[PDB]
């Protein structure tokens, strides 16, 4: 049982890290907008 | 009780003197005070 | 037949305030598993806060932990036993920081690195062997409290947000030469990183 | 029938609080709390903020407690007149 | 463990053979023409044979155990592997959830 | 292991030992370092070839062995306690126990020692030790110890550690720290007067 | 203080070792094994006393960066028939590798060698190994071992202070628990 | 019928312990 969950819990992790990974790379795109927009109030 | 120090300053910069509810010593809480003059003036507070 | 004191579902709660399936036996032993690990988990942390000298004392009443990491906040970290605003991030660490101290006990390094030894702390042990310093390398040797781990992790993550409401009102209020922001991919329980780069309008080559 | 109920069913307050005291002095307060004096169905002295790092809180039952259980009694200090924390 | 639910399955089996073997036995007896003469005499070997091979069957397996037998009740559990994973998939649900949120306010932005 | 130089200085003049030392904790005033703690060192000699044993405070739970030229073993504390039970095989020599004992003093991450070697009950002459804990190598660090007694001692700056003496980029190591308290304990044995 | 080791010592043949190491996991702590490779080196002085002074220094050869270890083992404390256990002194040094060359030049003569090869439990303060003793084959061939029997050798052992017995009451009842599979009991040295 | 001296598997070896000890003690057959 132990082997398995152990598998699970780490492929489950690499899949939230990319996802982070993925995240991040949008959140940057978004900073790189937002922050240069001209609106100006 | 936020005593303050100087009469122009914000919230911090003033001496935070708290009082343990289980034990009931005097205990100061300044920002960039060192430890050592810390607990110092705890135990001179704490004497009287 | 779950044991006394264990029925229900008991989850702990850590809110920060700007105020002041399968088989069935299976979910009640999970249910009553979790619910002694919170139930040691805030013994722990009271045990710390009454009877470890720290800034700012902080009160229990009956079941909830009201600190005051800043001099403008609160932290209430209390437990909820129902008996049949959440930070979700600092209960997870709560119950990894009482995890690694139970497996501090069954800890692979303290078990006789070498052979026939005395079973304790192999990295002290290399440590002592290789002459270490007083404090460099020794000290305290890894002797803090639960408490204070999450309170500095809150202060952190007050801070965080702080910087970066200014930022943003910067960002809106402030319109005429620039503001810019990029967080760093990974960060810490106890540091972050930005870069911030103030550029203009038209000109962002020359005007770095 | 009223009298002996009532004399009762405070003996059993008493310790209901003896053993929360007791309770609370082993898993969390540490002895940051003590306690001083406790006779059965008479009084249970609790004592805080000690000396090290004194005050006591008496849970008297005296004659006929007609008012209310016997109005609690801080003993030592005397509490100063706080209108709204010395009604809780 | 089959081997275990193997065994378990030949002794009930046995047991209600032998029990039924009985049965018919005693209702012969009472029988006012028991024309199973030496079908009795079978039935009777069948049924000691039965009970020999249930009593040699039970030894052996009570054996098995004292070969694992210790009296000490174990410590070793997978607590610590179950705990580890179940705080890891609680984990991904809170991600799920924020990014379920975050699409839900894209989609709102969109909307207008 | 940070590069340190040991010297004996003078107490000389009239002053006395202890007064030496005062004038030496003035001088580490006005450098502006600060304590941070105190440090003990203590010696066991054993005839035999020659064995020595010294301990340092700063290094808590290790027991230095050193057989002169001959390799030096770091071990755990409880090798003194060994040593001392076996005894029957080992030279008793004489009361040679030889202790320095002073305040340590940290300027911006160099550590100054300065200590009497108090030899038995009398005190006799004084070693100074400067440790740089950020420089691991040797010989880089020679040059910076000369660098830095020529700033603070100024005259009797020493002329650095024979480790220090042969050439090799090895890291430096508390070996050869306890190396130097060997020699400057022989000295003031040697130096009588 | 002085710490006392008691040691149980039992044998268990090779084609029980499957068995024997499965019921140990189930018993003893929730841990895997540690598998753990030893070579051990006994040096031995002729000092004018009768006895020669002998002291084992034992280095990991599966693991890096881990302290050579020297054990001295005094003559054995058994004297009641209450206990049922070889109460030694012990006294446990970690060590840098110099060791060799320390001990050499300090007039210790090297006598023999031999690798241990097997895996380690713990039960609370109880430790338990099951581990072979292969006499090295050419005493700088670490690489070239003789296995010296079949049978793999179990030691039950607790190292504790003088004072403390209970342990050792334990460590006892432990040995007498694990009978079935095999048997563990206090052999003397002599002969 | 009747029951023999038969224990389930024996894995002790008596003499084997003894050697084993001896060996660890006077290093026999060892060198």
């Amino acid at each position: 049982r132990n082997q398995q969950l152990r598998t699970l819990q780490e492929e489950c992790d690499r899949k939230l890290i990319t996802l982070r990974d993925e995240i991040s790379i949008d959140l940057y795109e978004l900073e790189e907008e937002y922050y240069s927009s001209s609106s100006s109030l | 009780l936020v005593v303050p120090i100087l009469e122009p300053c914000g919230n911090s910069e003033c001496l935070h003197i708290f009082v343990d509810l289980h034990s009931g010593m005097f205990q100061l809480m300044l920002y960039g005070l060192d430890q050592a003059t810390l607990d110092d003036m705890e135990k001179s507070v704490n004497d009287d | 037949q779950i044991p006394s004191d264990l029925e229900g579902s008991a989850y702990i709660k850590v809110s920060i305030q700007k105020q002041a399936g399968s088989p069935h036996w299976q979910t009640k032993l999970e249910a009553a598993q979790n619910v002694l690990l919170c139930k040691e988990i805030f013994a722990q942390l009271s045990r710390e806060a009454v009877q470890i000298k720290s800034q700012v004392p902080h009160i229990v009443v009956k079941n909830q932990i009201i600190s005051q990491p800043f001099p403008s906040l609160q932290l209430s970290i209390s437990l909820c036993h129902s008996s049949n605003d959440h930070l979700y991030v600092l209960e997870h660490n709560l119950h990894l920081l009482i995890r690694e101290f139970h497996k501090q006990t069954l800890s692979s390094i303290m078990m006789p690195h070498p052979a026939s030894a005395p079973f304790g702390h192999k990295r002290m042990r290399l440590s002592g062997p290789q002459a270490f310093d007083k404090n460099e390398i020794n000290s305290l040797q890894s002797s803090e409290g639960l408490l204070e781990k999450i309170i500095k992790q809150a202060k952190h993550i007050f801070l965080r947000s702080r910087a970066a409401a200014t930022i943003d009102s910067l960002a809106s209020r402030i319109e005429d030469p620039q503001i810019q922001a990029h967080w760093s991919n990974i960060n810490d329980v106890y540091e972050s990183s930005v870069k911030v780069l103030i550029t203009s309008q038209g000109y962002e080559q020359i005007c770095k | 029938m009223y009298n002996c109920l009532h004399s009762f069913c405070l003996s059993l307050q008493l310790e209901v609080l003896h053993s929360q005291t007791l309770m609370l002095i082993r898993e969390r307060w540490g002895d940051l709390v003590q306690v001083e004096r406790y006779h059965a169905g008479k009084c249970l002295s609790l004592s805080v903020w000690n000396q090290q790092v004194v005050h006591k809180v008496t849970i008297k039952i005296d004659e006929n407690d007609v008012s209310k259980p016997l109005q609690i009694f801080h003993d030592p200090p005397l509490p100063a007149s706080d209108s709204k924390l010395v009604e809780r | 463990l089959a081997n275990e639910r193997l065994r378990a399955l030949e002794d009930i089996e046995r047991e209600i053979g032998a029990i039924l073997q009985n049965a018919g036995t005693v209702i012969l007896e009472l029988s006012k023409e028991k024309t199973n003469e030496r079908l009795l005499d079978r039935q009777a070997a069948a049924f000691t044979a039965s009970v020999q091979h249930v009593e040699a069957e039970l030894s052996a397996q009570i054996r098995y155990l004292t070969q694992v037998a210790t009296g000490q009740p174990h410590e070793g559990s997978s607590y610590s592997s179950r705990k580890d994973c179940q705080m890891a998939l609680k984990r991904v649900d809170y991600a799920r959830l924020k990014l379920s949120d975050v699409a839900r306010t894209c989609e709102q932005m969109l909307e207008n | 292991m940070g590069v340190t130089c040991v010297s004996q200085m003078p107490v000389a003049e009239g002053k006395s030992v202890q007064q030496t030392v005062e004038l030496l904790t003035r001088k580490l005033e006005m450098l502006g370092a600060e304590k941070q703690g105190t440090f003990c060192v203590d010696c066991e000699t054993y005839h035999t070839k020659l064995m020595y044993v010294m301990h340092n405070s700063e290094y808590p739970l290790s027991c230095f062995a050193l057989f002169e030229n001959g390799p030096c073993l770091i071990a755990d504390t409880n090798f003194d306690v060994l040593m001392v039970k076996l005894k029957g095989f080992f030279q008793s020599a004489k009361a040679s126990k030889i202790e320095t004992r002073g305040t340590r003093y940290q300027y911006c991450d160099f550590l100054v020692k300065v200590g009497t070697v108090t030899m038995g009950p009398s005190a006799r002459g004084i070693s100074v030790e400067v440790e740089y804990g950020p420089c691991v190598v040797a010989s880089d660090c020679w040059s910076l110890l000369l660098e830095f007694l020529q700033s603070f001692l100024g005259s009797h700056t020493p002329g650095a550690p024979a480790v220090f003496g042969n050439r090799h980029d090895a890291v430096y190591g508390p070996a050869d720290t306890m190396v130097q308290y060997m020699e400057l304990f022989n000295k003031i044995r040697k130096q009588q007067q | 203080i002085n710490m006392m080791e008691y040691l149980l010592q039992g044998s268990v043949l090779d084609h029980s070792l499957e068995s024997l190491i499965h019921r140990l996991r189930g018993l003893c702590d929730n841990m895997e094994p540690e598998t753990f490779l030893d070579h051990e080196m006994v040096f031995l002085l002729k000092g004018q006393q009768a006895s020669p002074f002998v002291l084992r220094a034992r280095r990991s050869m599966d693991r890096a960066g881990a302290p050579w270890h020297l054990r001295y083992l005094g003559q054995p404390e058994m004297g009641d028939k209450n206990r049922h256990a070889l109460v030694r002194n012990c006294v446990d040094i970690a060590t840098s590798e110099n060791l060799t060359d320390f001990l050499m030049e300090m007039g210790f003569r090297m006598d023999h060698e031999f690798v241990a090869k097997g895996h380690l439990f713990r039960k609370g303060i109880m430790k338990i190994m099951v581990y072979k003793i292969f006499r090295i084959l050419v005493p700088g061939n670490t690489d070239s071992t003789e296995a010296l029997s079949l049978s793999y050798l179990v030691e039950l052992s607790v190292v504790a202070p003088a004072g403390q017995d209970m342990v050792s009451d334990d460590m006892k009842n432990f040995a007498e628990q694990l009978k079935p599979l095999v048997h563990l009991e206090k052999i003397d040295p002599k002969r | 019928e009747s029951g023999g001296l038969r224990p389930n598997k024996q894995t002790f070896n008596p003499t084997d312990t003894n050697a084993l000890v001896a060996a660890v003690a006077f290093g026999k057959g060892l060198s």
